[PDB]
RNA sequence: CGGCCAACUACGUGCCAGCAGCCGCGGUAAUACGUAGGGUCCGAGCGUUGUCCGGAAUUACUGGGCGUAAAGAGCUCGUAGGUGGUUUGUCGCGUUGUUCGUGAAAACUCACAGCUUAACUGUGGGCGUGCGGGCGAUACGGGCAGACUAGAGUACUGCAGGGGAGACUGGAAUUCCUGGUGUAGCGGUGGAAUGCGCAGAUAUCAGGAGGAACACCGGUGGCGAAGGCGGGUCUCUGGGCAGUAACUGACGCUGAGGAGCGAAAGCGUGGGGAGCGAACAGGAUUAGAUACCCUGGUAGUCCACGCCGUAAACGGUGGGUACUAGGUGUGGGUUUCCUUGGGAUCCGUGCCGUAGCUAACGCAUUAAGUACCCCGCCUGGGGAGUACGGCCGCAAGGCUAAAACUCAAAGGAAUUGACGGGGGCCCGCACAAGCGGCGGAGCAUGUGGAUUAAUUCGAUGCAACGCGAAGAACCUUAC
RNA sequence: AGCUCGUGUCGUGAGAUGUUGGGUUAAGUCCCGCAACGAGCGCAACCCUUGUCUCAUGUUGCCAGCACGUUAUGGUGGGGACUCGUGAGAGACUGCCGGGGUCAACUCGGAGGAAGGUGGGGAUGACGUCAAGUCAUCAUGCCCCUUAUGUCCAGGGCUUCACACAUGCUACAAUGGCCGGUACAAAGGGCUGCGAUGCCGUGAGGUGGAGCGAAUCCUUUCAAAGCCGGUCUCAGUUCGGAUCGGGGUCUGCAACUCGACCCCGUGAAGUCGGAGUCGCUAGUAAUCGCAGAUCAGCAACGCUGCGGUGAAUACGUUCCCG
């Protein structure tokens, strides 16, 4: 229908940076599987505690996992208690050993992800949806420093038995240039009507910075 | 040069494009013209031709006036039925087709005439300044 | 206008003065075809007010309700209106039409009450009336009610103007038992004012 | 315990069983069906059905309407009726003031008393909106008796006009006829064919007959009450307008029923019959034309004498009257000024435009504006301007005019779209200009269908069918 | 090439206006007007590749000027000159001149230049549509199975066939077939992989392992159509290869149902294809080979790419289609 690329897709040669970096010849698919049950591993209990990025850098077969988020103390717990479990149990399923370095968004309100991440949240917690998205921006709006925000919610908004899309916007978010630095993260709510899946634009500058 | 409709009683929009002018002359006494791209450049000087040529007094207005002085009540239609929107009273030069009802303190004459027009001109004028002598 | 019990930890709600009287009237959504399908937008008509006796009414057009409600609280507060009264009454029979809207005013013996379909009804609730006796003669509607509300509002004026177009010296233009009433009424104003003013 | 309309959740059946006052709820996640919890509203009751008033300004006296929504008789003349300019007098019938009589009791309303309270009952006022008698008033309406000239009508001087009827006559054109000249086609169409020709057509020239219609002037123009009216001339006759004010002195307005006029088609009797032409043939088109298009063609169209009475008889706007900014055309006529030009005026007919009005479009001194007088007419859509009955008619039919029943609408104006075998302007291998193919042959793949124990499952206009498969011997793999 | 919004105005309202008008554009591109003034998502631009040069640049790549090879060639000492490889940079902007333009946008010609006017091609799909597709990629609400609708294995099927459609490939021959000689690519691929010289076969291939995780080694120094020569003489043929028989090789536990390839024979339809219909406007069409992914093997004539040789025509919007 509108069938717009991933724009984190769409300019990851030219501003956005992969999220894991690596050279492999004849060991990539390995590093693919690892990469993939590190990523399962790390949605349940960091989806839980706020989790924006998961980076996997990886020296010669050390490994190094850093993760993005909002909160470091939900993620670290007690020091080694939440951390080295998670970590322990990387250095178990994947068959090395894990450096797992954690840090904190400077704004929550201005990662695409975590904008996603309140929004679908709230969205799964009975609020009203038109109220939810328009209080997901008012905030974001701003506060920094982020000349967009793009929020369309589809599935079964309020429990409604058609699959009704909404379209909520401020400002500029141009996807055709390719100098827009444009964070992007979808993120599905789960009621028990189902699921509403919310994807969210945010256009932080014209900036290249090349 | 033209009345644009909805000066009066929408300033909140187009006082923005007073800013905007501000922002373009205060980077053309910044002299950025060669660091940027050229048809950006002649944009801009498109943008300051038009919106120069276009927009002079409200360049010194800022403060939604208490009262208008129209030349023309029939041809500048929309400059007299905003003045009288806000209740901002109006003066006018009537000639044989306006109507006077919509001019609260009219002059009436004949407006085709540049000495008599222009003359009336320079009796508000020095109106005014007079009212700034003792002020 | 769902969902506005809220706490918020944010900068503010911003509440502060004119506390006054907003009534929403009624809401249809308007639809709007285009090349592929409908585009539903929505009506509010906002009826705002205070108890003196100055009613405001706006109408908003809006894609959301609460947008198109607080449109219209925007737009009757650019639009106000002033209505005379005596005591909390009105002054004497009205029949306003808005084209098709008739509705007529007629005052009553204080105690009575607002009698008035709901749109009136609205349009006098959020004023200074209290006590009158309405009717809404035609229409059948709730924007030809509200405006040939305003409209029969329109048409009142004090006793005094009339007084004053006539050059009688009042006495001379009211009957006796309407100037007991202002004898009355200013009198309780008296009474409200300088328990007020202490 | 959807919405109105105070009051919601689960389970059970999933276009069934049922619900419902209307809108409408039931197609395996119903707050609308059934049961449960829970809530709401009433309470010795609470729901249903029926009948009435209300809401319904929806028969509108108070208190509605008629350009297009239902609704202005086709148009006039006029009987009863309704309505009436200026002014003096008189009567006191309408109106009004006041007093008397009466409007039984009960009820109703106010106060009070009585029953433990209340309903209930009683006492005393008011109500009894009216009617009759006496006395008073005279502005307004009316009656009578008068007076007036602005409305109305008449006389006089002009003026414009397809107003009407009768009579006589004019030319161009079409058709036929006789006679020339003269040959093989003419006619007709989107393209053709029936058709007329080769026996002398069409073509052209001369003459003759006969009928009808009036080119140009001639149009947003004139006249008529409305239909309607244009060759000319003559005869008879109708209305209008202006000017003077000579006369009469309110004689005005409207008008239920009523009589008269009333396009076209049609009808009767008698004429006439060129062109056009329903019906009626043939031809063509087409699936099929009982149609459009073609060739022929009778009633009719024409006149005389009568019928009939209908129309988008339309300005979709009843008639009269007074008033309410203007601007510009054109038709008829009077006058002041420049000296035909301009002004002013009375009557007419158009275009634009304020105020005001309207649902909107629009109207807007030629009102759909502001008011008065009289008439017609409307009361949801169908059923139906139909039946029954009567009246008129030679007939066709017209006029007058229902009910059962049924629907939850049928309508008016404007808005956004889509659409058009509408208009304009544009583009694309869209056509044209080319080149190479597919459709026929053999095979390779995929699908339909039929098979099968199984032929796993998906994808069927463009946008499914060398597609999910970038690899079916076993594995894959679902059968 | 459009789709909207904010604020103002217009309207009782749905709504309008802006976004219509005059001109211009590949374009709501852009100017000039106008009760609108602005913004936003699109268009353009930013990015990749192709076209020219400058600076940097020397092995595994080039070889001119040098030296040495003799057999076989940059083969070897050597060299930065030419390529080429990949980094940075310049360069196309109606910038410069002539004419139309309202002295505005823009359009017709000229110069310079490798390139001229979005140079060529990509990547890039606005608001939405179609209850389009997919509960079999995955995730999932609800309903169903739980002694089977789970799961394990052998065998079979997904390949059946009187048919009908659809996309392709090989053809119907002389611009051709067959034999001999000979010249020129681009890109790619490679670990329990790619596998050379040599030897055994007619040939698939066998034996063997040089050498390479690869600008080096291997895919032969890479092609085929091309060119030179000979033969065939218009024919159901020296065209055409389907089919069928015999004989093999390789992969795999296993080629029966059901693999590909080679050898010998066999030698059918088919003589340019009815109505209809499809693709394509320049390195395009047409034709010619090459590599890759999937993969032990292959139904590959498929798909994705790479290069070779290389045309015709466009008068122009009447007609069909959007």
């Amino acid at each position: 229908m509108g069938q717009k690329i991933n724009p984190h897709g769409f300019r990851l040669g030219i501003t956005t940076e992969w999220k894991s970096r690596w050279y492999a010849d004849k060991q990539y698919k390995d590093y693919v599987k690892e990469d993939v049950a590190i990523r399962k591993l790390l949605a349940t209990g960091l989806e839980r505690a706020g989790i924006a990025d998961v980076e996997i850098e990886r020296t010669r077969d050390r490994v190094r996992v850093d993760i993005h988020t909002a909160r470091p103390g939900i993620v670290i717990g007690r020091r080694g208690t939440e951390a080295d479990r998670i970590r322990a149990d990387l250095e178990k399923l994947t068959g090395k050993q894990v450096q797992l370095n954690i840090l904190e968004v400077k704004n929550p309100e201005s990662q695409a992800q975590l904008v996603a991440q309140g929004v679908a949240e709230q969205l799964s917690n009975r609020v009203a949806f038109r109220r939810a998205m328009r209080k997901a921006i008012q905030s974001a709006m701003r506060q920094p420093n982020v000349k967009g925000i793009r929020v369309q919610c589809s599935g079964r908004l309020g429990g409604a038995e058609m699959s009704r899309s909404e379209f909520y916007r401020e400002g500029r978010v141009p996807l055709h240039t390719l100098r827009a630095d444009i964070d992007y993260g979808l993120y599905e709510a789960k009621t028990t009507f189902g699921r509403i899946g919310v994807k969210v634009w945010i256009y932080k500058g014209d900036i290249v910075g090349g | 040069q033209r009345w644009l409709g909805g000066m009066l009683t929408n300033f909140s929009t187009v006082h923005k494009r007073l800013q905007r002018l501000k922002e373009l002359e205060a980077m053309e006494q910044t002299g950025g013209f060669e660091g940027r791209t050229k048809k950006e450049i002649l944009m801009l000087t498109r943008e300051k031709n038009k919106l120069e040529r276009s927009l002079g007094g409200i360049r010194d207005m800022q403060k939604v006036p208490s009262a208008v002085w129209v030349v023309d009540t029939n041809k500048e239609h929309i400059a007299v039925g905003e003045a009288r929107k806000l209740g901002i009273p109006v003066i006018a030069i009537l000639d044989t087709n306006c109507d006077p009802d919509v001019v609260d303190y009219p002059i009436p004459g004949n407006d085709d005439a540049i000495r008599s027009a222009a003359l009336l001109t320079k009796v508000i004028a020095s109106a005014v300044a007079e009212g700034l002598q003792a002020r | 206008r769902g969902r506005r019990d809220d706490r918020g930890g944010r900068g503010r709600d911003g509440g502060d003065k004119s506390n006054y009287i907003e009534r929403v009237v009624s809401i249809n959504r308007v639809s709007k075809v285009v090349k592929g399908g409908r585009r539903f937008s929505f009506t509010a008509l906002v009826i705002v007010g205070d108890g003196k006796g100055m009613v405001g009414v706006g109408y908003g057009k809006a894609k959301e309700v609460p947008a198109a409600i607080a449109k219209g609280v925007e737009e009757a507060r650019k639009n106000f209106f002033r209505v005379p009264l005596i005591g909390s009454t009105i002054t004497h029979p009205v029949q306003g039409e808005a084209a098709a809207g008739v509705v007529m005013l007629r005052p009553a013996s204080p105690g009575t009450g607002v009698i008035a379909g709901g749109a009136a009804r609205a349009v006098l609730e959020c004023a200074g009336v209290h006590d009158i006796l309405a009717k809404s003669l035609g229409s059948d509607n709730a924007i030809n009610v509200v405006h040939a509300t305003v409209a029969a509002l329109k048409l009142l004026q004090r006793p005094e103007e009339v007084a004053a177009r006539r050059g009688l010296p009042i006495e001379d233009v009211a009957p006796a038992g309407m100037l007991k009433a202002r004898r009355e009424s200013e009198a309780l104003a008296a009474a409200a004012a300088r328990e007020g003013s202490a």
